[PDB]
């Protein structure tokens, strides 16, 4: 959680500001998940 | 767990049967379906969401004509309920044939409840990981959940799906035992977009129901949805800003 | 051999012959053509014996589980379709019975005629099945009312059966008549019976 | 024991009579001898009364198996096969019977003649088959045009099995028309046929 | 881990073969039933207080009719027991086709066990994980346990489930030969309060009946089970204040 | 490990099956039972003392006709003995169907082993985890013991159950091959007095017996059984003072 | 993940057959398959692209006939489509046994995912794992992808295999419900030479297409795919500069 | 990989049986049998050196007569290679027995195919390990290879087994369409000389061909071989040069 | 490479059977038997060899006609041989039956490797632990190895068994293709004595033979096994004094 709040700050940067929110924050999460997930969840079209 | 969860046959000291509720994680995966059951009829109505656009929406939906006066939903495997419920047609024509008498919607889910039940007993073949919600009026309404095990619950307000514990709160909360028909229906279009976690579009659900009068089965076309789903829309919106 | 069933509005009765003659033979002291199936359901049959006792003891057996099965009442329908089908899956052992099986339920009183080649039809006026069958529809038609009670059939089951039997000589006595008033299963049995012809002879 | 059918121009008409007498033993003169197939499909049977509704009750059954399964309205030439195949199935005890089959369909009217053994033929307007055949064939085609109604067609039908029920002894009085319009499926019966034709017998 | 318990066909060096045990670990999960046998009867006592507002106040059924003088009451899963129970309602009346005699608890008991060993026996198909209480007079009330290994246990009285050890304690004291209907039915109704450390509200309990002088099956209606809940409540609570 | 026990069509590295092994232990794990050969019939007594209050004396049973005058007694699991003695009994008619002759004691074991080594070679099914004794009169008497794995051994005294070790070497002293039935039935006792460790109440033990001179089971109620057991009494105290 | 996997009876904790998903992966690893389904009738392509010169001038053969207006192709393993495709053909053929009338597109899709069905439910049997497109026109045009899983899905435009995530992209865009019969079919070569990221030639690709129009069925010569190829090439080379 | 490979049930995350594909490693193993088709027949070549000099290696074979214009070259285990043959030859007389045709080439390889997948899908059974060339001449030259898995690939040129790699290889510069009967023969005889790495002699080799204009398999004589290897010793020592 | 060896589903990744390899050392696990072929017949000796004098050699069997013109030699388990020589009498009889020819060695060689091969297909059975050589004349004389495979091949000179290297690299120097019935013989009978490591004794051992020229098996006695056996064993101690 520590290191996603500090990709978060510097997505911020990389969007030319100094305002955190929550799109700087979902892609923050991403690519922390991209690491330890996927697990897909792309077999729920063979579920009704 | 361990060996005792990789075969159907197992027990576990639990006393559980882990294959059966794994079966029964099949069931939450998939969409939900939810159904009301109110003394003037029953109503039943179904997720058609599509994943894309090139999805073709006349097809992706839960809701079978089983008889005249019954129709049903499933969740679980859409390949298991195909088979299931053609299985649950059969049944029920079997009971026209021999006593010549339409199948009571009571009879036909112990039927039913049966034939999945030699699948969960047997080590050969697997059971189906699909609960139905078969809703029909045969004098008078009525509404039963089967399980996965077969095991057969009767209700008057269920759910079955990944929505299905956000509709376990909602009815509750809101659903009265003095209602009508037009509005419980009303009330299951903001329960199915309170799961769905939108505002209807009438397009993206498909409504089928008995009612004791008509005692039929119709299914509800795009025009006969819309009233409903603005009515909805109006109170859904209210749930999704509270 | 003959049997016969009316629909009244205040139960169904219906009557049989419990003897049957080839033409001077006696069968048995008594046997059962009419067998209990239910206080609201009956049987009653024209043709073999042995057939109609088998397919009796079948049909108790089913109307018993049928109920427990529904939490409900047999209906009249459902115990008449499937003698239709219970005949034509073990017809391997030759069939040779008419069966009259009728009673009352929710939708009203109801007779259905079922033959050994199948078929549950519909009766809600006269019937009557055998041999004496032809003879005992010319008593039934002219004297039927609609109003009619259980009361004034008795006497009519009885008139019917008793010129089949003085005009065939391979219809046996012994009648027995079965009253379903829905208030009870009663069986008037012989002795009375044969007093409502002593009174119609003499 | 004869049964015709015709296509009009905007429905088809069958109708049956419903004498039929095996013995001593009036099966039929008040009971049906017309199956209800889907809402505007009929089967209309000359044969035993047993062997026609336990074969049409399956036949009954698969057409709703049939219409919920795939929602598609069967036609008249799908239940027509269908009747056919399951007559090769048993055909070891009697099971012999001339079928007609007709009714509404969405491709339009038609009237398939499935023949005992199993086999399908199809009639454009005009169908007999019964042991009246040859009598009903004149009388059906001289008065049947091209643009004759549902009307005067269910009027013909009474008049083509009554004209033949002289010639014949096999068959006797009482009689159903059904019609099959697609805005009913009415079934006649005794009453109002016998009224009909005692304008335009007398 | 045991490894005496992948399989029914294998044992335990114990000789408590553990599968079967397994069996009986998913009745004790399954909530309540009771049967307490009088002299002028047999009272059988069995939950229907499952699921909340959601679920029926009405939901069918815990209390089989079997004959019209046998019933029978479970515990453990209800899909088990819906095949089990579909195989009783047949046995009994195939006794009834091959004889024209009623079927002795005694007798039907026997054959319940019979089936279920079939399923016990094989390795290729699991045990019925349910359990039995079978209720009738067949002239002479009788009460047993049939268990999940189709084993078969005679009692004075006897529950089953989540209650078993509360209604057994109950029973140890207080249970007599010398009951009457009346005095031994609002004793089952106090024992099944306990069960569930809580009140008896009519619709959370359906209790039925096989009589001595009249030897048929009755199911106690409604607002008449009203009165000896009414009575028995009293009980209840004196007890629940310890 | 060890075994090789997992599967009934695997032996051990010592050659022996650790699966039949292993069941021998669940009749051990069962009730005791005691059978006793003179020289004046053979008596079989069976182990019906179990269990509190909560359950009826008559606890079934367990002594079983098996033939007019052939018994057997049964130790280990119930649901076991059910559909043994079940086929037991169907093979001591059909002897008679085919031969009109009285089975032999003999033979009828023979083939009570017989159907139980089907059990031990096929993989595809459980052994048996259950001993019958089998006693009676063909025109001598003859006592035998019937073993899961199908193994057949003829005594002339014997126990099995939980006192099988303990009472072998109380008839290495006492038990000789020159006693009267009396006598016999008294020493049958004192031994089962010493399996409970307790003094015995003839009011929840059966017990039953062919004679020579019978040639007819016929079973002994309470009241007979009084002074056999008074007799039987003193020697048990005797026996828990040393 | 493991040891749900080693069998098709088994589920995962998450309600997931892993067995399953690795069918998908099945049809992922072969061969692309696109079908462009439009108002006039509904074309179904399939790649023809061969690694080596050493293989036939039509390699035996991507898109099957399967009926008289009724086609399929595959991706996915290749064997197990001679089986399944050898199936589809019989119960195409069937329904015109038995009822004489031309199978409709869903029907035939039905019982084909029944057959995948019957090799879900044994564990003995491994299911397909081949996805085919079965392409028709009855009442009007049809089109469904039936998965390996035995399940339905009906598109308006579809794709399976290597190409299949490419080609949903492109359609999302790319498709509409105002695109004729020749913007369709010739679109579907545009998706498919993406797809390979080549040039398409007609030795490369294989084409039937279907005909409201005529109502049969045809497949397309490689002579006469020569002008679609051509104007095809224009929008693949732009979008191979994109 | 692991696990996904020591059944035939199971898939692996990549889609594929490996189970299959390590029978297709069984043919690989021992030895060459090579297919060249032609404008003017097709020719099949294969090995028949086996062992050392006891052996006889002027028989035993892969060049089977299967019709009068079918014949097929095996390469893996004789074990299988002798039933697969026998249903192949059982299959040709079945098109003579019904159609009074013989069977063309496509519907051969078709056929077989199945038969070997059939088997692919059943478990506790196992494909067959052995892959065979159909070549033949309908009234046009078709050559096909058939494969362990039950898959159908038609070739214009192939080989199985330990010479598949060379002849490959030297396929794709040679490979022509312009070759004749002729020169298909000889240079199929190089592509056979690479594969062993060695000099041919007409005695440890055999050739079947089928021609369009005689419509026969026929099997060449080692004197009529002969001629041909001379043409091709030349070649192959040329290239054995590198 | 482990556990690519416990089923015979199964081939390893490497290629090969190895579960067909272990059956191969269960025939070198037997004692050797050599066929040797010559001009004017086939002979087949077998080791009679007996490691004890309480057994007697003479009458453990060897070495069975199988045909009035085939005989057969075994090595492997006496078990294997037994259901596999039954096996070879009533294949090689059921041709006369339905042909009345007396079976080719090819064709009966065939035949039991079919038999053989089917055993290797399902896991459900034991593949065979013996080695038949097949030696008769049918109009020319054959000598051919039957392999556990269920494999076929053509030899001049083969052995089975323990011996089969030795007589490998002995035959690979002796062996002529000229060789008379008195040659063949002896040079066998020499090659027995090498495997063995000592003289022969006319008692341990058994030759049996089909000539071309009569076309009827005989078998030689003790008696007639002398002027050989002198001959051979000078052999035998020039060659192992090296």
């Amino acid at each position: 959680i520590k290191a996603i709040c500090t990709e978060a700050g510097m997505f911020a940067i990389r969007e030319e500001r100094a305002k955190v929110t929550m799109l700087d924050f979902t892609k923050a999460i991403e690519k922390v998940l991209k690491k330890t997930t996927p697990i897909p969840d792309l077999k729920g079209v063979m579920f009704v | 767990q361990m060996g005792y969860d990789r075969a159907i046959t197992v027990f576990s000291p639990d006393g559980r049967l882990f294959q059966v509720e794994y079966a029964r994680e099949a069931v939450k995966r998939g969409a939900t379906a939810i159904g009301i059951k109110c003394k003037e009829g029953v109503i039943l109505i179904a997720d058609k969401r599509v994943g894309s656009k090139l999805l073709e929406a006349d097809t992706i939906e839960k809701i079978y004509k089983i008889d005249e006066h019954i129709c049903a939903a499933t969740s679980g495997l859409v390949a298991d309920a195909r088979v299931l419920i053609d299985r649950a047609r059969i049944e029920a024509q079997i009971n026209r044939l021999t006593y010549d008498e339409p199948i009571t919607v009571k009879e036909l889910a112990k039927k039913i409840c049966d034939f999945k039940q030699q699948y969960t007993q047997y080590g050969g073949v697997r059971p189906f990981g699909v609960s139905l919600l078969i809703a029909g009026v045969d004098e008078v309404p009525k509404l039963y959940e089967t399980d996965p095990s077969g095991a057969l619950l009767e209700y008057k307000a269920t759910a079955i799906g990944m929505g299905r514990n956000a509709v376990t709160e909602f009815f509750e909360k809101e659903y009265r035992d003095d209602l009508s028909f037009d509005d419980a229906m009303v009330l299951g279009l903001v329960a199915m977009g309170l799961s769905i976690e939108s505002e209807l579009v009438p397009e993206n659900i498909e409504v089928g129901y008995v009612k004791v009068d008509d005692r039929t089965f119709k299914e509800v076309s795009p025009e006969e949805l819309k009233p409903y789903v603005e009515r909805a829309n109006e109170r859904i919106r209210e749930l999704l800003k509270k | 051999t003959t049997t016969v069933g009316l629909v009244c509005k205040d139960g169904v009765v219906m009557a049989t012959e419990k003897r049957a003659t080839m033409g001077n033979f006696i069968a048995s002291k008594a046997a059962k053509k009419i067998y209990q199936i239910a206080d609201r359901m009956a049987m009653t049959t024209a043709g073999s014996v042995g057939d109609a006792q088998f397919l009796a003891r079948i049909i108790k057996i089913e109307a018993n589980l049928y109920e427990i099965r529904r939490e409900r009442k047999p209906t009249v329908r459902a115990i008449a379709t499937l003698t239709s089908n219970l005949l034509n899956s073990y017809r391997y052992f030759p069939y040779l019975v008419q069966l009259l099986i009728g009673g009352i339920d929710s939708e009203g009183k109801s007779i259905y005629s079922i033959d050994p080649i199948g078929g549950a039809i519909e009766e809600k006026d006269i019937v009557a099945t055998g041999s004496g069958s032809l003879t005992a529809y010319g008593v039934l038609e002219d004297r039927f009312t609609p109003e009619i009670g259980v009361d004034e059939a008795v006497e009519l089951a009885v008139r019917a059966i008793y010129s089949a039997m003085k005009r065939d000589s391979a219809s046996g006595d012994g009648i027995d008549v079965v009253k379903i008033t829905e208030d009870e299963f009663y069986q008037y049995s012989p002795e009375e019976v044969e007093q409502i012809l002593a009174k119609f002879r003499k």
